[PDB]
RNA sequence: CACGGGUGACGGGGAAUCAGGGUUCGAUUCCGGAGAGGGAGCCUGAGAAACGGCUACCACAUCCAAGGAAGGCAGCAGGCGCGCAAAUUACCCACUCCCGACCCGGGGAGGUAGUGACGAAAAAUAACAAUACAGGACUCUUUCGAGGCCCUGUAAUUGGAAUGAGUCCACUUUAAAUCCUUUAACGAGGAUCCAUUGGAGGGCAAGUCUGGUGCCAGCAGCCGCGGUAAUUCCAGCUCCAA
C-alpha cells in the first residue's frame, strides 16, 4: 500500500477495481466477451452431430495425423472440430450420429501437438467411446 | 428364563390408566410375544389380560434386553373410550372399513357433481 | 491421408492372460504390504534396488 | 418442508502431497503395527487429534482466569483422562500438545483385545470383534474401532454366547461332529 | 459518483475454502418479498386487487349437431419439449399440526415406503496351527556345520476351528407393511462366496524385463517419446497408489 490514511477507505477500494479489471483470469470471467464466444455456453459437455471426419497435421517437431471430427453442435449450430482420442477409435465414428464432447484439459486452450482443438470426444451414440476400446461394450445396431 | 421389570412407572387417574416403560431380558431367545407378556404383566400387576396395552418394542444389539412401553386400564370399557382405535384392533375389538383411500375421493368428486336428494344415488 | 487408424493395435500379437492366484484384499493385502517391506528386509551394500527392478 | 436433520460430517482429510515417501513409510507402520485396514482410518486419527491440539492451542493464546479458559480447559482435560490418552498426574493443558498419535490407536478395541491376551495377534483380534466374540459390560460390540473408557478398561471379556465363552459350537464343529456320527452310523 | 445502463441479481440467517487477513457461493426446507400464461378491472369478505374466485383483451388450446359451451399443474404424481443435467400416474391421516357447527369429518399439508454411487458415518473379502525353507538376535564352532530353549517372514503343502454375504420359520417393527434388531434350520477351500480404477522417463510412488511397430500408428495437462536394440505407443509379466 501507498496511502496510509485512516479516512482513505474510498480511495483505496476504488483503486482496486480499475487494477483488477488487468488481471487476465478476472478479465475474461467477469465479462460476457468470453462467454458468448465459449461454443459450450459454459457447460462441461456438449452434444452435437458429427458433420465429416478429418485428420490434421501435428506441429513442427512431432510429425503424425491427428485423427479429428468436425461435429456441430445442437444447443447452437455451432461448428467446432474434436479429437477422437485413443488409437483406432476413430472406426467407430461415422457421418451423421450424435455424439457427446467435452473440453480437451486447458480451459479452452489448444493442447499438446494437436493445433486449435479445444474439445475431445468421451461418447458416441450413446455408448461410451472407452467402452467399445476395451470391447466391454459395442455399437447398438 | 423370561423376565419382565417396569420402570418409570405413573398412574394418571385423569385418563384411568398407568402407564410404564417395561424392560424384558430374554437371553437367547427371539423377541418375545406380545401376546405372552400381556399374561405376565397380568400377573404381575393382578388383573385380568384383556385390558393390558403394549407396544414399542425394540431389541437391543446383543439379544439380551426389550425396552417397550406398557399402560395398564382400569376397565375395558373405559379402555374402549380413550385408545387409539388401531391399538384395539390389535386386540379385535375394532374393525376398521376395509374402503380404500383413493376410493372414497372420486366418490367425493362424483356427489360433487350432482345436486338434490340425487346426491345419494350417484353413490354406486 | 485417413486409412492408417488403428493399424498398431490391429497388426500386434494376441496374446491371453494366463491365469493367476487371486490377490489378499484390504487389511490383509497391507498386511502383506507391511511384511514385504519393514519386518522381512535387511539394508544392503549401499544404494537399495526398487521393488520391481530387474535385470 | 420436510422432518429431518441433514447434519453431517466428514471424519478425515487426505493429505496435500500424495507421494512423499517419508510420510508414506511412517503411516505404513502405523497401519501395520495396528492391523488397521487402510490409510483413511489412520487420517481420521490424526484429523481428531488435529482437533484437540486446536482447540488448546487457541485456549493458551486466551489470557488465563478467563472463566472459559478454565471450564473448556477442565472439560478438555477431563475427556482426554478419561479414555486415558492423558495420564491423571500430567493434566494440565499445554500438556496434551505434546501427544502422539499412537496413543490414540493404543485405546482401540482392536488394540486392547489383544493386550488383554484374548487373541494371538494384533489381526486375529480384529476377527475376533467383527465375529460379535467381545463385549464390554454385558454389551457385544461388533466394531474393532470402538475406543476403550479408562473404567471400562478391566470389564473387556468373551461374549454370554460364543463358542470361545461359554456357547454352542459354531457351524464347522457341529457340522464335522455330526458328519462322524453320520458317516459312523 | 447523482442520473443512465448491465447483472448468468429475490434479500437475509447462512455455505465452501481457509495461518493472520480474505476470496467465491446463497434457485434450495427458517424469516421476509413477489407471481400464478401476459396485462388490466373487480365481487364478497375483518382480511384479496385472490386466480384449485369472477369480467374483459392478447397468445395458446378443448368439445360441438357449426347454433354454443368450457380453460389455466411456478400444488402431488405423471407426460411432451428443452437440454451435459434431475425419482412412483404407490399406501395412510397412525405421528406433527391446521380447518370446521366439531372428542366423531377432512387435509398429495405432512407421514411411510419405491428409484437414488449428489454426498456423509460405520465396515467384510480371511484368522490360526503343523511341516518345508529363509533370515534374525543365542551357543558351540576358525568358518562351515549343528542344538533349539527364542523368534520373524514365505510357501494352489496339510489341518481342523470362527463367522457373515445369502436362502429363510417365527417374533418384533408398522395405520398396514418393509428395513434394522432378536432368533430356529441350511450357508466357505482354487473359503470360483474370484476388487476395482489409474499408472511405472521427470515433476511423482513404482522395470533401462520380454514380443510387436519403425517420426506410421499412437502417447503426452508441461517437459517431451516414436525415423530397426522405444524404460514413455500396442501387448504379456512384474511393481506402485487409493
Ligand atoms: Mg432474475
Ligand atoms: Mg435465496
Ligand atoms: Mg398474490
Ligand atoms: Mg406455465
Ligand atoms: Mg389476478
Ligand atoms: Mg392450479
Ligand atoms: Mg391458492
Ligand atoms: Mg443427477
Ligand atoms: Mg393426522
Ligand atoms: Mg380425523
Ligand atoms: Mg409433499
Ligand atoms: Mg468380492
Ligand atoms: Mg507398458
Ligand atoms: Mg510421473
Ligand atoms: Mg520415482
Ligand atoms: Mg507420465
Amino acid at each position: 500500500g501507498k496511502c496510509r490514511g485512516l479516512r482513505t477507505a474510498r480511495k483505496l477500494r476504488s483503486h482496486r477495481r480499475d487494477q483488477k479489471w488487468h488481471d487476465k483470469q478476472y478479465k475474461k470471467a467477469h465479462l460476457g466477451t468470453a462467454l458468448k464466444a465459449n461454443p459450450f455456453g459454459g457447460a462441461s459437455h456438449a452434444k452435437g452431430i458429427v458433420l465429416e471426419k478429418v485428420g490434421v497435421e501435428a506441429k513442427q517437431p512431432n510429425s503424425a495425423i491427428r485423427k479429428c471430427v468436425r461435429v456441430q453442435l445442437i444447443k447452437n449450430g455451432k461448428k467446432i472440430t474434436a479429437f477422437v482420442p485413443n488409437d483406432g477409435c476413430l472406426n467407430f465414428i461415422e457421418e451423421n450420429d450424435e455424439v457427446l464432447v467435452a473440453g480437451f484439459g486447458r480451459k479452452g486452450h489448444a493442447v499438446g501437438d494437436i493445433p486449435g482443438v479445444r474439445f475431445k470426444v468421451v461418447k458416441v451414440a450413446n455408448v461410451s467411446l472407452l467402452a467399445l476400446y476395451k470391447g466391454k461394450k459395442e455399437r447398438p445396431r | 428364563t423370561v423376565t419382565i421389570r417396569t420402570r418409570k412407572f405413573m398412574t394418571n387417574r385423569l385418563l384411568q390408566r398407568k402407564q410404564m416403560v417395561i424392560d424384558v431380558l430374554h437371553p437367547g431367545k427371539a423377541t418375545v410375544p406380545k401376546t405372552e407378556i400381556r399374561e405376565k404383566l397380568a400377573k404381575m400387576y393382578k388383573t385380568t389380560p384383556d385390558v393390558i396395552f403394549v407396544f414399542g418394542f425394540r431389541t437391543h444389539f446383543g439379544g439380551g434386553k426389550t425396552t417397550g412401553f406398557g399402560m395398564i386400564y382400569d376397565s375395558l370399557d373405559y379402555a374402549k373410550k380413550n385408545e387409539p382405535k388401531h391399538r384395539l384392533a390389535r386386540h379385535g375389538l375394532y374393525e376398521k372399513k376395509k374402503t380404500s383411500r383413493k376410493q372414497r375421493k372420486e366418490r367425493k368428486n362424483r356427489m360433487k357433481k350432482v345436486r338434490g336428494t340425487a346426491k345419494a344415488n350417484v353413490g354406486a | 491421408s485417413l486409412a492408417r487408424v488403428g493399424k498398431v493395435r490391429g497388426q500386434t500379437l494376441k496374446v491371453a492372460k494366463q491365469e493367476k492366484k487371486k490377490k489378499r484384499t484390504g487389511r490383509a493385502k497391507r498386511r502383506m504390504q507391511y511384511n514385504r517391506r519393514f519386518v522381512n528386509v535387511v539394508p544392503t551394500f549401499g544404494k537399495k534396488k526398487g521393488p520391481n527392478a530387474n535385470s | 418442508p420436510v422432518a429431518r436433520s441433514w447434519v453431517c460430517r466428514k471424519t478425515y482429510v487426505t493429505p496435500r502431497r500424495p507421494f512423499e515417501k517419508s510420510r508414506l513409510d511412517q503411516e505404513l507402520k502405523l497401519i501395520g503395527e495396528y492391523g488397521l485396514r487402510n490409510k483413511r482410518e489412520v487420517w481420521r486419527v490424526k484429523f481428531t487429534l488435529a482437533k484437540i491440539r486446536k482447540a488448546a492451542r487457541e485456549l493458551l493464546t486466551l489470557d488465563e482466569k478467563d472463566p472459559r479458559r478454565l471450564f473448556e480447559g477442565n472439560a478438555l482435560l477431563r475427556r482426554l483422562v478419561r479414555i486415558g490418552v492423558l495420564d491423571e498426574g500430567k493434566m494440565k493443558l499445554d500438556y496434551i500438545l505434546g501427544l502422539k498419535i499412537e496413543d490414540f490407536l493404543e485405546r482401540r478395541l482392536q488394540t486392547q483385545v489383544f493386550k488383554l491376551g484374548l487373541a494371538k495377534s494384533i489381526h486375529h483380534a480384529r476377527v475376533l470383534i467383527r465375529q460379535r466374540h467381545i463385549r464390554v459390560r454385558k454389551q457385544v460390540v461388533n466394531i474393532p474401532s470402538f475406543i476403550v473408557r479408562l473404567d471400562s478398561q478391566k470389564h473387556i471379556d468373551f461374549s454370554l454366547r460364543s463358542p470361545y465363552g461359554g456357547g454352542r459350537p459354531g457351524r464347522v464343529k457341529r457340522k464335522n461332529a455330526k458328519k462322524g456320527q453320520g458317516g459312523a452310523g
